[PDB]
């Protein structure tokens, strides 16, 4: 296990914006939290809840791909990424599953079935974000210098669109393949502030459900707050159990006279 | 024309098998051979059928995916290659040639046949 | 291929000129069914197959929903709530041989009607009568194909004729570009925005993947054109009171 250290930022939009400080209200990484140092050297079936971010560090090229799906078999829709040469490969037909997909081994398709889209075309860290979302998937990504000897670096840097693709496959399944570091994080909505640069990257950013300061900050739109007294939030208990009281007689309502009468 | 038929003797169960038959003669009108089995009990029953100008194989649910077919136009060639071989299989093989008379209707020729059978 | 074995090919995600299809050769059928041939580049739908037959030109009329013949019943059918268009021309010169061509056959009888957009390849004998017949064809046991009779010498109603049928977002047409107006005030439409204003150049630097640009109060103030990437700035013609 390993906590994030302000860790998986992404740019929300297509929008350029200037020295100006924003917020959004879409699904992030919350900071300061648990996630799953597996070790492979193994790749089991994790599931799949509306996001997920991805790193690895190796100084070989351990990391092949991925094999999503929802109920991964030979007999529904899937899909299918890996790099196995200078070119990348989609598929939306799979149906071809195993027990065991590591894999010049290729032992992964066994058949196949109705396909679709080809777009077979073109240490350090390399973390990604995947969201399905309106139909649409769409993933994310950055490469950056690492020089590090057990979990992860601090500072941070901003992850930019790579690609999308219309599949409209419902995705409920996630795995991986391998040929050493390989963590796992879940998404959640939250609300972010976000602070840009005059040319126009991110360079800062705070969270408004950490702690209270934090929260100070997001309700005054600033990133300094002088001294002072503020209001913040509202605070209100939930309920905890349900109480259903009715009456106590029983007697079945007599409607065949009124539904399968004889003569009306 | 002239159906000729090679190959096919006695195989063991779980191996494969493939035969062979020319047909010589008489230009044909259409471009349509098949595969026939005649079990020593039964009658005349569908293996495969090929036509060549269409380039699409048919085959029974019995045998759809054990059975293959294959055509080699420039030799006038045909071929079946059988796999998963099973008890059931044991038969005679004829070789079929059609050919359309002049109204349009189908004619069917009938090879010698080939004895296969399958034993343990 | 036959109309027997009729060919089907699917088309998604690319871009379809259905005006220019009509316009490619000439056509002596063009007929669609829940299609306005006129707004046919004015479509946006996401699954398209084309199926592809031959057969004589008398057997034409049966290609359409709601059609009873052998061809519609043991060949091809189209369902009744068919939205396409259907096309057909002679084929007497390229797919008609000298000499009853054999090459095409179709079905004559079934067990049964074929479902709409059902293809039968089976080859099985027909037992037209109560004699059964087991592999062999002969008395009242005919082939459930029969050759065309397809000659250079026959009437139009017997000559061969190559029919294809559409059927019915990624497949869209899109059009009309234009060239580009600077330092003065006019109407204009990007993908996906509008507004009116005078366009000049801009110092700005975006990102490789970066389109509009706002101020604050969600104002826009920078576009880059998607021909040749170059950027633009957004200021309105004047206004004032008297
Ligand atoms: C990025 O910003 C620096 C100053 O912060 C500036 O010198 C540099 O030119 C900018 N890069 C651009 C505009 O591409």
């Amino acid at each position: 296990y390993t906590n994030s250290f302000t860790r998986g930022v992404y740019y929300p939009d297509k929008v350029f914006r200037s020295s100006v400080l924003h917020s959004t209200q879409d699904l992030f990484l919350p900071f300061f939290s648990n996630v799953t140092w597996f070790h492979a050297i193994d790749n089991p079936v994790l599931p799949f809840n509306d996001g997920v971010y991805f790193a690895s560090t190796e100084k070989s090229n351990i990391i092949r791909g991925w094999i999503f799906g929802t109920t991964l078999d030979s007999k529904t829709q899937s899909l299918l990424i890996v790099n196995n040469a200078t070119n990348v490969v989609i598929k939306v037909c799979e149906f071809q599953f195993c027990n065991d997909p590591f894999l010049s081994e290729f032992r992964v398709y066994s058949s196949a079935n109705n396909c679709t889209f080809e777009y077979v075309s073109q240490k350090n860290l390399r973390e990604f974000v995947f969201k399905n979302i309106d139909g649409y998937f769409k993933i994310y990504s950055k490469h950056t210098p690492i020089n590090l000897v057990r979990d992860l670096p601090q500072g941070f840097s901003a992850l930019e669109p790579l690609v999308d693709l219309p599949i409209g496959i419902n995705i409920t399944r996630f795995q991986t393949l391998l040929a050493a570091a390989y963590y796992v994080g879940y998404l959640q909505p939250r609300t972010f502030l976000l602070k840009y640069n005059e040319n126009g990257t991110i360079t800062d950013a705070v969270d408004c459900a950490l702690d209270p300061l934090s929260e100070t900050k997001c309700t005054l739109k600033s990133f300094t707050v002088e001294k002072g007294i503020y209001q913040t939030s509202n605070f209100r208990v939930q309920p905890t159990e349900s109480i259903v009281r009715f009456p106590n007689i029983t007697n079945l309502c007599p409607f065949g006279e009124v539904f399968n009468a004889t003569r009306f | 024309v002239q159906l000729v038929e090679s190959g096919g003797g006695l195989v063991q169960p779980g191996g494969s098998l493939r035969l062979s038959c020319a047909a010589s003669g008489r230009t044909f009108r259409v471009n349509l051979m098949g595969w026939f089995r005649q079990a020593p009990g039964k009658g005349r029953e569908l293996v495969a059928s090929i036509n060549g100008f269409d380039d699409i194989t048919y085959y029974p649910d019995s045998v759809e995916g054990r059975f293959t077919i294959s055509r080699d136009n420039a030799k006038r060639m045909v071929y079946l290659q059988m796999n998963s071989l099973r008890a059931e299989d044991t038969a005679v093989y004829y070789c079929a040639a059609y050919d359309s008379d002049y109204d349009g209707r189908l004619f069917n020729y009938w090879g010698q046949g080939t004895q296969v059978t399958v034993s343990s | 291929a036959s109309v027997y074995a009729w060919n089907r090919k699917r088309i998604s995600n690319c871009v379809a000129d259905y005006s220019v299809l009509y316009n490619s050769a000439s056509f002596s059928t063009f007929k669609c069914y829940g299609v306005s041939p006129t707004k046919l580049n004015d479509l946006c739908f996401t699954n398209v197959y084309a199926d592809s037959f031959v057969i004589r030109g008398d057997e034409v009329r049966q290609i359409a929903p709601g059609q009873t013949g052998k061809i519609a019943d043991y060949n091809y059918k189209l369902p009744d709530d068919f939205t396409g268009c259907v096309i057909a021309w002679n084929s007497n010169n390229l797919d008609s041989k000298v000499g009853g061509n054999y090459n095409y056959l179709y079905r004559l009888f079934r067990k049964s009607n074929l479902k709409p957009f059902e293809r039968d390849i089976s080859t099985e004998i027909y037992q037209a009568g109560s004699t059964p017949c087991n592999g062999v064809e002969g008395f009242n046991c005919y082939f459930p194909l029969q050759s065309y009779g397809f000659q250079p010498t026959n009437g139009v109603g017997y000559q061969p004729y190559r029919v294809v049928v559409l059927s019915f977002a990624t497949v869209c047409g899109p059009k009309k570009s234009t060239n580009l107006v600077k330092n003065k005030c006019v109407n204009f439409n990007f993908n996906g925005l509008t507004g009116t204003g005078v366009l000049t150049e801009s110092n700005k630097k975006f990102l490789p993947f970066q389109q509009f640009g706002r101020d604050i109060a969600d104002t826009t103030d920078a576009v880059r054109d998607p021909q040749t990437l170059e950027i633009l700035d957004i200021t309105p013609c004047s206004f004032g009171g008297v």
